[PDB]
C-alpha cells in the first residue's frame, strides 16, 4: 500500500499525533532529573539542607549572607 | 581442492615454534654468562651443614629443624613441648623388626 | 601522477621524521629517571584514607 | 612550589631539582614542533 | 508495532533517539560539575555529600562513553545506512538486531535506577581496584550494566562483520571503518569481560585478587587493554563519515582510498597494542616504558595521512556551491579540533611530560577536544547529512550559522583552559581546590553554562 | 655462618643501630584554617628534607591506590598496594612544595594534600634531633 | 598492469607471490563463479593495493612495529630478571635465587643506557651531571656530551663550548660555591 | 680494604654498608617488594642461626627497615612471632614439594 | 522472480529475552533466578526454531553466515580463556614457594587426558558417520558416560582439596580456571543432548559447530593441563 512505503509514514507525511513527541520530550526531562533529584535528597540525608549556601562549610565574614 | 595453509601446517608451527624458543633461550644464556647447572637444593649454608650433621649421625635422626634453633617462634614452643626424639627413634625401630 | 606520488610520500614520511626527532629526546629522558643514584637518605611514604603517613631515621 | 592565579605557566613552573627541570625543557622541546604541525595544517583548510 | 519492529533503518532511528534521551542525563551531570567547580567552597553540593560528586563524574565518563557516544555512532547511523552503502537490502541478523537496541536501554535503567535506590559513591568511569571492589551496591549494579552493555556491543560487531559474506557492491571507506571497530570489539571485549568478572569475584564471590600478595596493577592492564581500543573504536566511525560528508559536499573522489583504508587498518593494529601509556605512573620497567611511548607516537603517522588527505579533499572546491550548510562546517572544524586533541595526545605520549600531566585537567581538556567536540560534532555531521533520507524535522540546524559559531566559541571556552591548570596543576576527580586556580575554572564554568542555553535555539 | 649477613664493624663494635620515626600528615579543616594558611594544600605535620642532598623516596598505598605528587619536584609516583616503588630526588633550593593526591581514592581523595619543606642540611639536622 | 586477460601475470615462486595469492584469494568468495569472472576480480583487487604506491608506506610500517613488538617481549622472557617461567628459583627464598639474579646487573646497563645518559645536559639547565658520579660501582661512572642531541634542541648552542655560562653551572662549581659556605657537601 | 670488597664475599654486602643504594639484584625495577621480601627473610635466617640479642641480626633488621614499611613490618612481624611466617617456616617443615 | 532476501519484519523473543536478564537484578530469591534459567532456555530455544524455519527460504549463504558466526564465538571463547590465563601467569613470581599443596602431575592430568581424548574420538566418529549418511545409537551414550565420569572427578576433587579460595591468588586461578573449563564441558552436554540425524544432512550448520566446539573444549584442556598440573 501507499501508506506503508515510508517508514514512519505518519510522521514523515506530517500527520503525527503531536502526543509522540511529546513522550519523547518527557522521557528526555525525566532522564534529566535522575542526575538532580538524587542530588537533592542525597545533600538533606547527609546535612538535613537540599541546597548548601555558597561556602558555607568555610569562615564566614560576620556580615556574611 | 585447494590448500590454504602449509601442508603439515600443525606440527610445523607447533616443534618448529619450541624448538626456536630452545634455540633462543640457550643463546641468551651464553650472552649474559648465566650459570645453567641445575640445583634443586634450598642454599642456606647453616641448614645444609646441620643436615649433613644429620647425616653423619652427629645429631639424632628425626630431629626437628626447630628443635635446633637458637630463636623460636610460639608455635614451636608449643610442638617443643610434646617433642619426643628418642621415643620417635624406638618407634621407627620397633616397625623394622615387625617387618623383617 | 609524478608529483601526486611525491605529495602521498611526504604525508607519510614528514610525520615519520618528527617521530625520529622525538624518539632519541625519549630514550635519554626515560634513562635519566631510573638512573642508579647514590643516595643517602631514605624516607618512606604510605597512603592512607584520607592521610599520609612518614617514617624517617632518626638520628643518634 | 604553589599555584599563582590566573597563571598560564605553559609546561610547567618553579622547578626545584633537576628532574623538574627536564620536564619543563622536554615540553618546550616539542612546543614549536606541535605549533608548526598545527599551523601548517589549517593554513590549507580552505577551499 | 514500535518494539516489535525490525526494520535496521528503524532500529538506527532508535540507536539515535536513545542517544539523545541518554545525553540529556550525561548533559546534567557534566553540568552538575562544573557548577559545582565554579569556586572553592562547597556551591550545590554538601561537603557531608562528597559522596555524590564521585558519582557524578564516574556516570558522567560511563553514560557519555557506553551509553551516548558509542551506540550513536556506531549504532546509529552504522544500522541506517550501512546496508544501504553496501547494495544489499536489509541487515544480515534482522532479530539480533533488534534485541541489540533493546540490551542497550534496559542497561540504562538499570544504571539510572540504581542511582535512586542505592547510596550514592564513586570510583571513576575506569574502576580501578581495590577502591571498586569495597564500596557499596552501586558498584555491582554499575558492572551488570557494563556486562550487559558488552553483550549489545559484540552481537553488533558479529552482525556488521557479516556484510562482508552478501556485500554486493565496493568496500567504501565508511564500511572499512566499521568493519574495522567490529574487530576491535571481538578482540577487546573478551579480555574486558574477563578482567570484570575478577571484580565481581572480590566484590560478590570472596576472591582475593585485589589484595596484598595480588597485584592490583593485574587490573590496569587487562582493562586498558580493552580501554585504548575502546577510545579508537569511538572515532574510527566518526572517521568514515568525515570522508563521506568531504567527498560528497564538495564533488571530489576521495583522495588515496587506499591509503585511507591502511590507515584505519593500521590505526587499529597500533591501537591494540599500546594500552600501557594509561599506566606511565605506576613504575613499570625502563625498557617497557621505552616501548609503549615508541609505538604511541607510531599511532600519529597514520593518522596524520588521514588529517592531510582529508584537507585535499576541500582544497579546490566549486567556490559557487554554498559553504555554509551546517554539516560541511562541522566536518571541516572536526579537522581542526582533532589535531588540537591529537597534538596534546602526543604530548602527554611522552612519559616524563605525562609524569607531571598525569591525573590532571590537561588530560581532561585532551580526551574532551576529541570526544565532547569532535565525536559529538561528526555524529551531529552525519545526521544533518542524512536529514533528507532520515526525514526529521522540526529543528533549524540545516543552515544555522549562528549555532556552529556559538558552539565552537564556547565549547572551546570550557576546555582551552583546562590545558592551562593542568600545569598550574590541579588533580582530577576533585570538587575542592585552592583559591589560586579559581580564575580559570569560572571561565570555564561560564563556558559550560553558555553551551547548555545554545541547544535550546536549535528547537 | 655469621658473616652470611654483613654489618658495618661499628655496629659489631656498639654503635647504636639507627631507629625509625613514623608520623601522621592530615589536612588542616576549614574551621580550623588559620590567617596565612592555603585552603585544600595545608597540613598539620609537614615533611622537612634537606636540601641537596639525594633523597630515596619508597612510595606505597596501605588501602587503595593513592598517588605521591609534589610538582615542584617533580614527582608523581602512584602508591599501589603491593608495589614499594622507589623515587630519587636532588633538591637545589629551599622552599615549600605543595601537592595533592592524584588517584581518585574515595570520599576524601581532595582532602590529602602533600606539603615537603626543603631546608638547608644544618636546618635539618638540628630539625631532625629535636622530633 | 595489463587490461586483457590473454596476457598473463608474471608470478616468483615463494609463500607470497601472484600464484600464491591467487589461490588463496577466492577461497571464500561467492562472487568467483567462473574462470573469466574469477580472473577479472582478482586482477582488480591486485591492481588496486598491490599497485598502489603509497600503499607499500604503510607495509614498512606494520613491519617496523611488530618487529619490535616481537623483540621486546622475547627480550623479556629471556633477559629480565623479574619475569619467570622455569620454576627452580621460585621453589627457593628469595635470598637463595643465584641463578635469577645473574640477569640482574646485565640487565640493568644495555647499551643504549650508556650511550644516551650523557645526553642528559640538552635538557637541564643547572647541575646536568648532578648524578654522574657513584662510587658503588653498579653503572658506569657518566661523562656529560659535548654536543646537543640531534634534531630538535635549537635552544642550546650546537656544542656546549659555545655556551658561555655552561662551565659556571656544572654540579663541580656549584659544590665549590655551597662548600665555601659550608652549606652542604655536595 | 680492597676496592671490589663490597662484591665479594656477597652480593648482600653492597647494601650493608650502603643501606639506602639500590641493591644490584632489584635496581633494574622501580618496584622493591622484592627486595623488602629478601631483606625479611635475611633477619628471619639470622635469628635463627645467631639469636635476637645478636647485634648482627639487629642491624638486618633496620636493613629491612630500610625498604620496608611499618605497616608491612608489624604485620609481617606478628606472624613470625605466632609461627605461621611461610618465609620463616623451617625447612623441614616446609610441604612445597609436597603433592607436586 | 523473487527477492535475494526474505525479509523478516517482527520479531518479539527479544523483549522477553531481555526482560527475563533483567530478572536476575531484580529478584529478592535465589529461587526465582533458578526459574528464571528456565524460561531462557525456553525462549533460546524458539529462537533456534527460527532458525531451522528458515531453512524454508532455500538461501545458499545462511550456511557461510551462521558459520562465520560460530568462528567469532569460537575466538571469543578462546580470548575469554586467554584473560584468565594472563590472570593466572601475572602472578606466577608468587607461585611455588608459599605453604599451599599444588596439584600432582600423575593422578588427575593423565585420566582427565585419557578422558577428554575418548571424548574427540566420539565426536569424530560422528562426523565420520555424517560425512557416510549414516547413523550408530550407541555414540550419544558414550558421550553421556564420559560426561558422567567428568563431573563425578570434578566434584570429589573440589571436595577433598585441602586448600581454598581464599588461600592465595595460585589457589583462586586453579579453581577458576577448571571451572571455567568445566563450564564450557557443560555447554557442550546442553548441545550434544539434541544430537540426532537430519536427512538433509551436510546443510546442517549443527554438526560442523558441535564437530568445532568439542574440539576446542579439549584442546583448551591440553593448554590448562601444561599450566597448572605439568
Ligand atoms: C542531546 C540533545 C540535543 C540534540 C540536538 C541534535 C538533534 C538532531 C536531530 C536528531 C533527529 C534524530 C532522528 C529523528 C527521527 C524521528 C522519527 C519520528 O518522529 O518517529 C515517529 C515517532 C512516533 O510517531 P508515530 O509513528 O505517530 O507513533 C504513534 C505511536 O506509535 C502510537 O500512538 P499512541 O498515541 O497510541 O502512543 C501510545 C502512547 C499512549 O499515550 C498516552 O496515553 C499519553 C498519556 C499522556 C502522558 C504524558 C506524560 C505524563 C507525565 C506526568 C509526569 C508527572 C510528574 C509529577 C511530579 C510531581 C513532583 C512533586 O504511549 C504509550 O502508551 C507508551 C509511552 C512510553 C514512552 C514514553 C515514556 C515517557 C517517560 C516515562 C518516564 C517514567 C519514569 C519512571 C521513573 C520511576 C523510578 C522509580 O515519534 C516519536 O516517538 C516522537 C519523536 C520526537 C522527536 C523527533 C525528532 C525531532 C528532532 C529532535 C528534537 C530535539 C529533541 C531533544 C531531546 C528531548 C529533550 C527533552
Ligand atoms: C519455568 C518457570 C516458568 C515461569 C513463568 C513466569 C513468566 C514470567 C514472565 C516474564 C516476562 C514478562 C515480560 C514479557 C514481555 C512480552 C513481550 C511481548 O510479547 O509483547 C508483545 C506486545 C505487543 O503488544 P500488543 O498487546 O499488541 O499491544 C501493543 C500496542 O497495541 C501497540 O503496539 P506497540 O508495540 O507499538 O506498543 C508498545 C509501545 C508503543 O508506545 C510507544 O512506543 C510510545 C511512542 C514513543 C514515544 C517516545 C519514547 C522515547 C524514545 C525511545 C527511543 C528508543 C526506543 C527503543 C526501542 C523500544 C524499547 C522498549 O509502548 C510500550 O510498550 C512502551 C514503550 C517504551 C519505550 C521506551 C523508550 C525509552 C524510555 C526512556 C525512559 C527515560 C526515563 C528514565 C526513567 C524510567 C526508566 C524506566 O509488546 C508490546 O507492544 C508491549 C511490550 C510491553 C512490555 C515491555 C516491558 C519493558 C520492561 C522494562 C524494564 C523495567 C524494569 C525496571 C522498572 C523501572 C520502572 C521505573
Ligand atoms: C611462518 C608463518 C606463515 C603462515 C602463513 C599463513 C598463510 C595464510 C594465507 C591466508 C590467505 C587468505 C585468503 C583470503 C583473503 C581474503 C578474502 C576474503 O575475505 O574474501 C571475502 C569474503 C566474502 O566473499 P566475497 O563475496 O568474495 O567478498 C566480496 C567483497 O566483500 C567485496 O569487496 P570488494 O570487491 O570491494 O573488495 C575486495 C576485498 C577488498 O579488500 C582487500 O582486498 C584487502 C586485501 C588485503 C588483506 C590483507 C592481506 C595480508 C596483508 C599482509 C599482512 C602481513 C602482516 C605480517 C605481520 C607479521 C608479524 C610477525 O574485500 C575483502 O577482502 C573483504 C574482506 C576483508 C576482511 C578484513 C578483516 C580485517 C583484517 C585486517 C585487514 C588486513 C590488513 C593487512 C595489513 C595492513 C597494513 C599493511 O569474506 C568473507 O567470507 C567474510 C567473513 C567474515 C568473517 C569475520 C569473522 C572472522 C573472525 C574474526 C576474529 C578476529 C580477527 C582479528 C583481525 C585483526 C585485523 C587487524
Ligand atoms: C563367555 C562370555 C565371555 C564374556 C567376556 C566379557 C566381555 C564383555 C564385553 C563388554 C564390552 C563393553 C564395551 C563398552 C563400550 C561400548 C560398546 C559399544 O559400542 O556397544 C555397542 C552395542 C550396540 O550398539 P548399536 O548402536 O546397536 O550398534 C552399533 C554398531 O553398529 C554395532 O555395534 P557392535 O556390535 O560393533 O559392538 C561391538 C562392541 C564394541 O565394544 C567392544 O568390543 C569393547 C570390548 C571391551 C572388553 C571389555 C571387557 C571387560 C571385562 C573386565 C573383567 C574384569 C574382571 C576383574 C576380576 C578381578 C578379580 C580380583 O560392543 C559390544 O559388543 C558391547 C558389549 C555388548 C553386550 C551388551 C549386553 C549387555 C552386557 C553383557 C555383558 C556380558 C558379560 C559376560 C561375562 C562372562 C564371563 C565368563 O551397544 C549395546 O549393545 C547397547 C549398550 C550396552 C553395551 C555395553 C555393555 C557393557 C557390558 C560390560 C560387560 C563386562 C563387565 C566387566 C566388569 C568387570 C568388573 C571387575
Ligand atoms: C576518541 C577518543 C580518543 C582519541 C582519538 C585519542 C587519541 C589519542 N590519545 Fe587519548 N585519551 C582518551 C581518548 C582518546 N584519545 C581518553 C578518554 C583518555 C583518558 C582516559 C582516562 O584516563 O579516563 C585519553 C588519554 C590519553 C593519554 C593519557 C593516559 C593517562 O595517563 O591517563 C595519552 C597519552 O599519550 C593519550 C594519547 C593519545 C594519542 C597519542 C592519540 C592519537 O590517536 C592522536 C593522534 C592524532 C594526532 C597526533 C593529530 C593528527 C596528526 C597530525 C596533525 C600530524 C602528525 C602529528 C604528529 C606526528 C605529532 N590519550
Ligand atoms: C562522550 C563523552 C563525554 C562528553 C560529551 C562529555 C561532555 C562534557 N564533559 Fe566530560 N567527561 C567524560 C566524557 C564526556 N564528557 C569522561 C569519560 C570523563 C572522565 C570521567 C572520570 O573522571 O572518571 C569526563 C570528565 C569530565 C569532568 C571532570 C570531572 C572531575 O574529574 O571532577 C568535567 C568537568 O567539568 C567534564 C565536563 C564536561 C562538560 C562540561 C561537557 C559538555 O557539556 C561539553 C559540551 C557539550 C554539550 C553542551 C552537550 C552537547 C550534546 C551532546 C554531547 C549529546 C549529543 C547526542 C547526540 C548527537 C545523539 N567532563
Ligand atoms: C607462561 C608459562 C607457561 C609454562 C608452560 C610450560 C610448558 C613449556 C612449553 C610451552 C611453552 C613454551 C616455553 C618453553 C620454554 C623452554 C625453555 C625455558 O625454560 O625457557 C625459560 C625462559 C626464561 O625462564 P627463566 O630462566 O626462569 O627466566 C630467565 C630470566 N627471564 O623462557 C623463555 O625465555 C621462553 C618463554 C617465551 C616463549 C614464547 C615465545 C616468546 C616470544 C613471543 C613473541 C610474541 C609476539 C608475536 C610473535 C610473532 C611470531 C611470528
Ligand atoms: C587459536 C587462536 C589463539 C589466539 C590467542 C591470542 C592470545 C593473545 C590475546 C591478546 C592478549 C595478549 C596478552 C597480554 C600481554 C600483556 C603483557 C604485559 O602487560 O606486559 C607488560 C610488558 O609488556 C610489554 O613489553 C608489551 C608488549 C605488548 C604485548 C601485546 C600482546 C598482544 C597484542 C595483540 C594485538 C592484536 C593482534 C596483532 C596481530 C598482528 C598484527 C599485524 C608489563 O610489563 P611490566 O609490568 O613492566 O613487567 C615486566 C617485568 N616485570
Ligand atoms: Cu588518596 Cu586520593
Ligand atoms: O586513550 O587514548
Ligand atoms: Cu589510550
Ligand atoms: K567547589
Ligand atoms: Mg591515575
Amino acid at each position: 500500500n501507499l501508506e506503508d512505503h515510508f517508514d514512519l509514514a505518519e510522521y514523515m507525511m506530517k500527520m503525527h499525533n503531536p502526543m509522540s513527541e511529546y513522550l519523547y520530550w518527557i522521557a528526555g526531562f525525566v532522564s534529566g532529573l535522575h542526575g538532580i533529584l538524587p542530588l537533592l535528597h542525597s545533600n538533606y540525608y547527609f546535612s538535613g539542607m537540599f541546597l548548601p549556601r555558597d561556602n558555607d562549610n568555610t569562615q564566614l565574614c560576620d556580615d556574611s549572607w | 581442492g585447494r590448500r590454504l595453509l602449509h601442508g603439515n601446517y600443525f606440527t610445523r608451527y607447533l616443534f618448529g615454534s619450541l624448538a626456536v624458543i630452545w634455540i633462543a633461550e640457550y643463546a641468551a644464556a651464553c650472552q649474559y654468562g648465566i650459570p645453567r647447572h641445575r640445583n634443586p637444593n634450598w642454599m642456606w649454608s647453616w641448614w645444609l651443614e646441620k643436615q649433613n650433621q644429620i647425616k653423619n649421625g652427629e645429631i639424632p635422626a628425626n630431629t626437628p629443624g626447630y628443635a635446633m634453633v637458637k630463636w623460636n617462634n610460639e608455635a614451636e614452643q608449643r610442638w617443643l613441648k610434646t617433642l619426643n626424639v628418642e621415643a620417635m627413634n624406638e618407634e621407627f625401630a620397633r616397625r623394622r623388626e615387625a617387618y623383617y | 601522477y609524478n608529483l601526486v606520488m611525491k605529495v602521498e610520500f611526504l604525508f607519510f614520511y614528514l610525520p615519520t621524521i618528527i617521530v625520529f626527532g622525538i624518539c632519541i629526546p625519549v630514550y635519554t629522558i626515560n634513562f635519566a629517571q631510573e638512573e642508579v643514584i647514590y643516595t643517602t637518605m631514605t624516607v618512606k611514604v604510605t597512603g592512607r584514607q584520607w592521610y599520609w603517613v612518614y617514617e624517617v631515621e632518626s638520628p643518634t | 612550589d604553589i599555584p599563582w592565579p590566573a597563571r598560564t605557566d605553559w609546561g610547567g613552573h618553579d622547578p626545584a631539582t633537576p628532574f623538574a627541570e627536564l620536564m619543563i625543557n622536554t615540553h618546550s622541546m616539542f612546543w614549536p614542533v606541535a605549533i608548526f604541525i598545527y599551523v601548517s595544517a589549517i593554513y590549507m583548510v580552505k577551499k | 508495532f514500535y518494539i516489535l519492529v525490525n526494520n535496521n533503518k528503524r532500529i538506527g532511528i532508535y540507536y539515535i533517539k536513545l542517544s539523545i534521551i541518554i545525553g540529556i542525563l550525561g548533559i546534567v551531570l557534566s553540568y552538575i560539575i562544573r557548577v559545582e567547580l565554579y569556586n572553592s567552597g562547597n556551591r550545590i553540593i554538601k561537603y557531608d555529600n562528597v559522596n555524590y560528586y564521585n558519582m557524578v563524574i564516574t556516570l558522567h565518563g560511563l553514560l557519555m562513553i557506553f551509553y551516548i557516544i558509542m551506540p550513536g555512532l556506531y549504532g546509529g547511523i552504522p544500522l541506517y545506512i550501512l546496508p544501504i552503502l553496501s547494495v544489499i537490502t536489509d541487515i544480515v541478523l534482522p532479530r539480533i538486531n533488534n534485541i541489540s537496541i533493546i540490551i542497550v536501554l534496559i542497561s540504562y535503567i538499570v544504571v539510572i535506577n540504581s542511582i535512586v535506590i542505592e547510596y550514592n559513591i564513586g570510583t571513576g568511569w575506569t574502576l580501578y581496584p581495590p577502591l571498586s571492589i569495597i564500596g557499596t551496591v552501586i558498584v555491582n549494579m554499575i558492572l551488570y550494566g557494563l556486562i550487559i552493555i558488552g553483550i549489545s556491543s559484540i552481537i553488533s560487531a558479529i552482525n556488521f562483520m557479516n556484510i562482508l559474506i552478501v556485500i554486493d557492491g565496493i568496500i567504501y571507506v565508511y564500511i572499512w571503518s566499521i568493519i574495522i571497530t567490529s574487530v576491535l570489539l571481538i578482540i577487546s571485549l573478551p579480555i574486558l569481560n574477563g578482567i570484570l568478572l575478577m571484580i565481581l569475584s572480590d566484590i560478590y564471590f570472596n576472591s582475593i585478587y585485589f589484595i596484598l600478595n595480588g597485584d592490583v596493577v593485574l587490573y590496569q592492564h587487562l582493562f586498558w587493554y580493552f580501554g585504548h581500543p575502546e577510545v579508537y573504536i569511538l572515532i574510527l566511525p566518526a572517521f568514515g563519515i568525515i570522508s563521506i560528508i568531504l567527498s560528497v559536499l564538495n564533488n571530489k573522489i576521495i583522495f588515496g582510498m587506499k591509503s585511507m583504508i591502511l590507515a584505519i587498518i593500521m590505526i587499529s593494529i597500533l591501537g591494540s597494542i599500546v594500552w600501557a601509556h594509561h599506566i606511565y605512573t605506576v613504575g613499570l620497567e625502563l625498557d617497557t616504558k621505552i616501548y609503549f611511548n615508541n609505538l604511541t607516537l607510531i599511532i600519529s603517522i597514520p593518522t596524520g595521512n588521514k588529517i592531510y588527505n582529508w584537507i585535499i579533499l576541500y582544497i579546490g572546491s566549486y567556490n559557487i556551491l554554498y559553504n555554509g550548510y551546517q554539516s560541511l562546517i562541522f566536518s571541516i572544524m572536526f579537522i581542526i579540533i582533532f589535531i588540537i586533541g591529537g597534538i596534546t595526545g602526543i604530548i602527554i605520549s611522552i612519559d616524563i611530560i605525562d609524569i607531571g600531566l598525569h591525573d590532571t585537567y590537561y588530560i581532561v581538556s585532551h580526551f574532551h577536544y576529541i570526544l565532547s567536540i569532535g565525536a559529538v560534532i561528526s555524529l551531529l555531521a552525519g545526521i544533518l547529512l542524512l536529514k533528507d533520507i532520515i526525514g526529521y524535522y522540526n529543528v533549524i540546524i540545516k543552515i544555522n550559522k549562528y549555532f556552529g559559531l556559538l558552539l565552537f566559541i564556547n565549547i572551546n571556552i570550557i576546555f582551552t583552559p583546562q590545558f592551562i591548570i593542568g600545569f598550574n596543576v590541579m588533580p582530577r576527580r576533585i570538587l575542592e581546590y585552592s583559591d589560586n586556580i579559581i580564575v580559570w575554572n569560572l571561565i570555564s564554568s561560564i563556558g559550560s553554562i553558555s553551551t547548555i542555553l545554545i541547544l535550546l535555539s536549535i528547537f | 655462618s655469621p658473616e652470611d649477613y654483613p654489618t658495618p664493624q661499628k655496629y659489631l663494635e656498639g654503635a647504636p643501630i639507627p631507629s625509625w620515626y613514623s608520623f601522621q600528615s592530615n589536612l588542616v579543616g576549614d574551621m580550623d584554617l588559620k590567617p596565612g594558611m592555603a585552603r585544600m594544600l595545608e597540613v598539620d605535620k609537614r615533611l622537612t628534607v634537606p636540601t641537596r642532598t639525594h633523597i630515596r623516596f619508597l612510595i606505597t598505598g596501605a588501602d587503595v591506590i593513592h598517588s605521591w605528587s609534589v610538582p615542584s619536584l617533580g614527582i608523581k609516583c602512584d602508591a599501589t598496594p603491593g608495589r614499594l616503588v622507589k623515587i630519587n630526588t636532588f633538591i637545589q633550593r629551599e622552599g615549600v612544595f605543595y601537592g595533592q593526591c592524584s588517584e581518585l581514592c574515595g570520599t576524601l581523595h581532595a582532602f590529602m594534600p602533600i606539603v615537603v619543606e626543603a631546608v638547608s642540611p644544618e636546618a635539618f639536622a638540628a630539625h631532625a634531633k629535636k622530633w | 598492469p595489463p587490461t586483457r586477460l590473454s596476457t598473463p601475470l608474471y608470478s616468483e615462486g615463494g609463500a607470497f607471490t601472484v600464484n600464491w595469492w591467487r589461490n588463496r584469494y577466492g577461497l571464500y568468495s561467492r562472487r568467483q563463479t567462473d574462470p573469466m569472472l574469477a580472473e577479472f576480480l582478482f586482477r582488480q583487487q591486485v591492481k588496486e593495493w598491490f599497485y598502489d604506491v603509497p600503499s607499500y608506506n604503510y607495509a614498512a610500517l606494520v613491519g617496523l612495529a611488530l618487529g619490535i613488538l616481537v623483540a621486546v617481549i622475547w627480550r623479556h622472557f629471556l633477559f629480565n630478571p623479574d619475569v619467570y617461567v622455569r620454576r627452580q628459583e621460585l621453589r627457593k627464598m628469595w635470598p637463595d635465587r643465584h641463578r635469577q639474579f645473574a640477569y640482574a646487573v646485565p640487565y640493568l646497563n644495555p647499551q643504549l643506557k650508556n650511550l644516551l645518559l650523557p645526553y642528559k645536559n640538552s635538557f637541564i639547565d643547572n647541575e646536568p651531571d648532578y648524578a654522574d658520579y657513584n662510587p658503588v660501582g653498579l653503572r658506569p661512572q657518566r661523562v656529560m656530551a659535548i654536543r646537543r642531541i640531534p634534531g630538535f634542541f635549537w635552544a642550546i648552542p650546537q656544542y656546549f663550548f659555545e655556551d658561555p655560562l655552561y662551565t659556571s653551572c656544572s654540579t663541580k662549581n656549584m659544590q665549590t660555591i655551597y662548600k665555601k659556605l659550608g652549606y652542604s657537601e655536595l | 680494604e680492597s676496592a671490589d670488597a663490597l662484591f665479594v664475599g656477597t652480593l648482600d654486602r653492597l647494601t650493608a654498608e650502603h643501606p639506602h643504594t639500590d641493591d644490584p639484584r632489584f635496581a633494574f625495577q622501580s618496584n622493591q617488594w622484592n627486595n623488602c621480601e629478601l631483606r625479611f627473610t635475611q633477619f628471619c635466617r639470622c635469628t635463627r642461626e645467631l639469636g635476637e640479642d645478636d647485634p648482627r641480626c639487629k642491624y638486618q633488621y633496620y636493613r629491612a627497615q630500610t625498604v620496608c614499611h611499618e605497616f608491612l613490618l608489624e604485620d609481617w612481624m606478628e606472624h613470625r612471632h605466632r609461627g605461621t611466617c611461610d618465609l620463616d617456616i623451617m625447612p623441614d617443615r616446609q610441604v612445597i614439594h609436597m603433592r607436586g | 522472480f523473487e527477492l535475494n532476501i526474505n525479509i523478516i519484519n517482527y520479531n518479539y523473543l527479544g523483549i522477553i529475552i531481555t526482560v527475563i536478564i533483567s530478572i536476575y537484578i531484580y529478584n529478592n530469591s535465589n529461587i526465582i533466578s533458578v526459574y528464571n534459567s528456565n524460561l531462557l532456555l525456553i525462549n533460546i530455544n524458539i529462537w533456534m526454531k527460527y532458525n531451522i524455519l528458515d531453512m524454508l527460504n532455500l538461501n545458499v549463504l545462511d550456511y557461510k553466515i551462521l558459520l562465520w558466526i560460530v568462528v567469532i564465538i569460537i575466538s571469543n571463547e578462546i580470548l575469554l580463556f586467554v584473560s584468565f590465563y594472563w590472570i593466572y601467569y601475572h602472578n606466577y613470581i608468587n607461585y611455588y614457594h608459599v605453604n599451599i599443596l599444588i596439584l600432582n602431575s600423575y593422578n588427575i592430568v593423565y585420566n582427565n587426558i585419557i578422558l577428554l581424548t575418548l571424548l574427540s574420538t566420539i565426536v569424530n566418529i560422528k562426523f565420520y558417520n555424517y560425512i557416510l549418511s549414516y547413523y550408530k545409537y550407541i555414540l550419544s551414550y558414550l558421550i553421556y558416560y564420559n560426561n558422567y565420569m567428568f563431573n563425578n572427578k570434578i566434584i570429589l576433587e573440589y571436595k577433598n582439596n585441602s586448600n581454598y579460595t581464599n588461600d592465595s591468588v595460585y589457589m583462586t586461578s586453579y579453581f577458576y580456571i577448571i571451572l571455567l573449563h568445566y563450564i564450557h564441558i557443560y555447554d557442550s552436554i546442553i548441545l550434544i543432548v539434541v544430537y540426532n540425524y537430519v536427512n538433509y544432512k551436510n546443510i546442517n550448520n549443527y554438526y560442523i559447530n558441535i564437530n568445532i566446539y568439542y574440539h576446542l573444549i579439549e584442546v583448551l584442556y591440553i593448554v590448562i593441563s601444561i599450566l597448572l598440573y605439568l
